[PDB]
DNA sequence: GGTTGGTGTGGTTGG
């Protein structure tokens, strides 16, 4: 994360790290939305323009982290995928629309002081929470700057959802409805953004209705990390719930 | 069920050092 | 070390 801080133990029991088998490296973040399914972005598994095309084979899933580095001995828990489901309209060529993927872990993850699922947005919550100026909470083991170096710890950043239009005149990228930008305006006097390494990460919110937390976004793209005038684009998790719940109720856990 | 309620944070009625930035947004 | 680093047996945990 860029211009953020350390996660305190158990800040994000949902937050999951995707991590290459061989070459054994981190590829992204996920958020577990339950003892079996995990929410990641697709471009983490499939970006044909850079040869990103992993498979269930190729990936590793480790739930309950904090240290970016060490293998968190009695906390962190490592899982194997059973299957990945990119979104049929995933659009890797153009602009990244419905840049969402699921992946069902092989077998269930025990919950714990450290492992806990996040709330999926409801029609109602979606309505009330997604509003400009309202902060969101994004997370992980990503570049500490654009280019340089990386944390030894999870970083958390508090960033404000940006006006629909403003996101827009920010990129010649052809923005869509399954996209929501997030930021501190140029002159708003405060920084942070997600970054190369960040993606699949959850962009959470807390209903002051029940005080539970929700996934609004997903880390998706943007140009650089904390460029002045640039805002990270997430995935309208809401916008895509429907498919999101079609599959878990299909061939799920 | 008992989605998004942290076992050491909401779960024990403590809040994080920044949660609070977040409900102050909503005004 | 170790499926781990070391701020080195403590910690988000053994020994
Ligand atoms: C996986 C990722 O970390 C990443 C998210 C980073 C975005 N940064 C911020 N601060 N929000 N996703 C990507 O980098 C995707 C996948 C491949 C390229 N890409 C980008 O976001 C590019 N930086 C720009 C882009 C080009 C083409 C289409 C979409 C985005």
């Amino acid at each position: 994360i860029v211009e953020g801080s350390d996660a305190e133990i158990g800040m994000s029991p949902w937050q999951v790290m995707l991590f290459r088998k061989s070459p054994q490296e981190l590829l992204c973040g996920a958020s577990l939305i339950s003892d079996r399914w995990v929410l990641t972005a697709a471009h983490c598994l499939l970006y044909p323009p850079w040869d990103k095309n992993f498979t269930e084979n190729d990936l590793l899933v480790r739930i309950g982290k904090h240290s970016r580095t060490r293998y968190e001995r009695n906390i962190e828990k490592i899982s194997m995928l059973e299957k990945i489901y990119i979104h049929p309209r995933y659009n890797w060529r153009e602009n990244l629309d419905r840049d969402i993927a699921l992946m069902k872990l092989k077998k269930p993850v025990a919950f714990s002081d450290y492992i806990h699922p996040v709330c999926l947005p409801d029609r109602e919550t979606a309505a009330s929470l997604l509003q400009a100026g309202y902060k969101g909470r994004v997370t992980g083991w990503g570049n500490l700057k654009e280019t340089w170096g990386q944390p030894s710890v999870l970083q958390v950043v508090n960033l404000p959802i940006v006006e629909r239009p403003v996101c827009k005149d920010s990129t010649r990228i052809r923005i869509t409805d399954n996209m929501f930008c997030a930021g501190y305006k140029p002159d708003e006097g405060k920084r942070g953004d997600a970054c190369e390494g960040d993606s699949g990460g959850p962009f959470v919110m807390k209903s002051p209705f029940n005080n539970r937390w929700y996934q609004m976004g997903i880390v998706s793209w943007g140009e650089g990390c904390d460029r002045d005038g640039k805002y990270g684009f997430y995935t309208h998790v809401f916008r895509l719930k429907k498919w999101i719940q079609k599959v878990i109720d299909q061939f799920g856990e | 069920a008992d989605c998004g309620l942290r076992p050491l944070f909401e779960k024990k009625s403590l809040e994080d050092k920044t949660e609070r930035e977040l409900l102050e947004s909503y005004i």
